[PDB]
């Protein structure tokens, strides 16, 4: 199938030449429809010095269908579900919106934005989406939308330790 | 002075830049709409996982010569 050989392909390259912060492998080799990423925050940010983990998985027919983005560990982000899973235009039925010639390095650039610049205008979250507007409005005088930020980060160091991956 | 940087599209393209660190990223910006057409409001570049804001300036970021951006697009 093409599927197969296009997977294959998108893993080679992307393991070539990474993007920054991401770390790309398979759950199990010997399947190329369900990956795993490994996410490093970057330095001068909240996220600094954390560790996260998320999950993509392919259907039979990509990339003519669309791929599923789920978070192992746990987020607080107006995009971001309960369930891990990422709400991001290009992952649904302009190059914002999934059609054949995209692939997963332009997914992954997507959501660096999305961490860096939250959609909230049609958010899956509000409740985080209000909070990040208020503390976004308040020019850094709020801190309760920093502090839940700080934790999760703070308690994947567990997870790393548990990996065994020294984060840098 | 001199440098020149490179801008990286999501089709693969390599966008060759005439730049100074006193530049600011609102006026890289302008430096890729002259090329591509594409409006710097709906221009965002990312480098080691960063947005770039406007207003700041290639120096606060230490971006050093020929440092490589990945331009990414948003309408809202
Ligand atoms: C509410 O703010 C949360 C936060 O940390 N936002 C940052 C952007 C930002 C930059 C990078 C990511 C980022 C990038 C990667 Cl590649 C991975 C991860 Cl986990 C996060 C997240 C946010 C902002 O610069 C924030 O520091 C600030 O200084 O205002």
């Amino acid at each position: 199938p093409s599927s197969q050989k296009a997977l294959l392909l998108e893993l080679k390259g992307l393991q070539e030449e990474p993007v920054e912060g991401f770390r790309v492998t398979l759950v199990d080799e010997g399947d190329l429809y369900n990956w795993e990423v490994a996410i490093f925050g970057p330095p001068n940010t909240y996220y600094e010095g954390g560790y996260f983990k998320a999950r993509l998985k392919f259907p039979i027919d990509y990339p003519y269908s669309p791929p599923a983005f789920r978070f192992l560990t746990k987020m607080w982000h107006p995009n971001i579900y309960e369930t891990g899973d990422v709400c991001i235009s290009i992952l649904h039925p302009p190059s914002e919106r999934w059609n054949p010639t995209q692939n997963v390095r332009t997914i992954l650039l997507s959501v660096i934005s999305l961490l860096n610049e939250p959609n909230t205008f049609s958010p899956a979250n509000v409740d985080a989406s209000v909070m990040y507007r208020k503390w976004k409005e308040s020019k850094g005088k709020d801190r309760e939308y920093t502090d839940i930020i700080r934790k999760q980060v703070l308690g994947t160091k567990v997870d790393a330790e548990r990996d065994g991956v020294k984060v840098p | 002075m001199g440098m020149q940087i490179f801008v990286k599209t999501l089709t693969g393209k390599t966008i060759t830049l005439e730049v100074e660190p006193s530049d600011t990223i609102e006026n890289v910006k302008a430096k890729i709409q002259d090329k591509e057409g594409i409006p710097p409001d709906q221009q965002r570049l990312i480098f080691a996982g960063k947005q770039l804001e406007d207003g700041r300036t290639l120096s606060d970021y230490n971006i050093q010569k020929e440092s490589t951006l990945h331009l990414v697009l948003r309408l809202r």
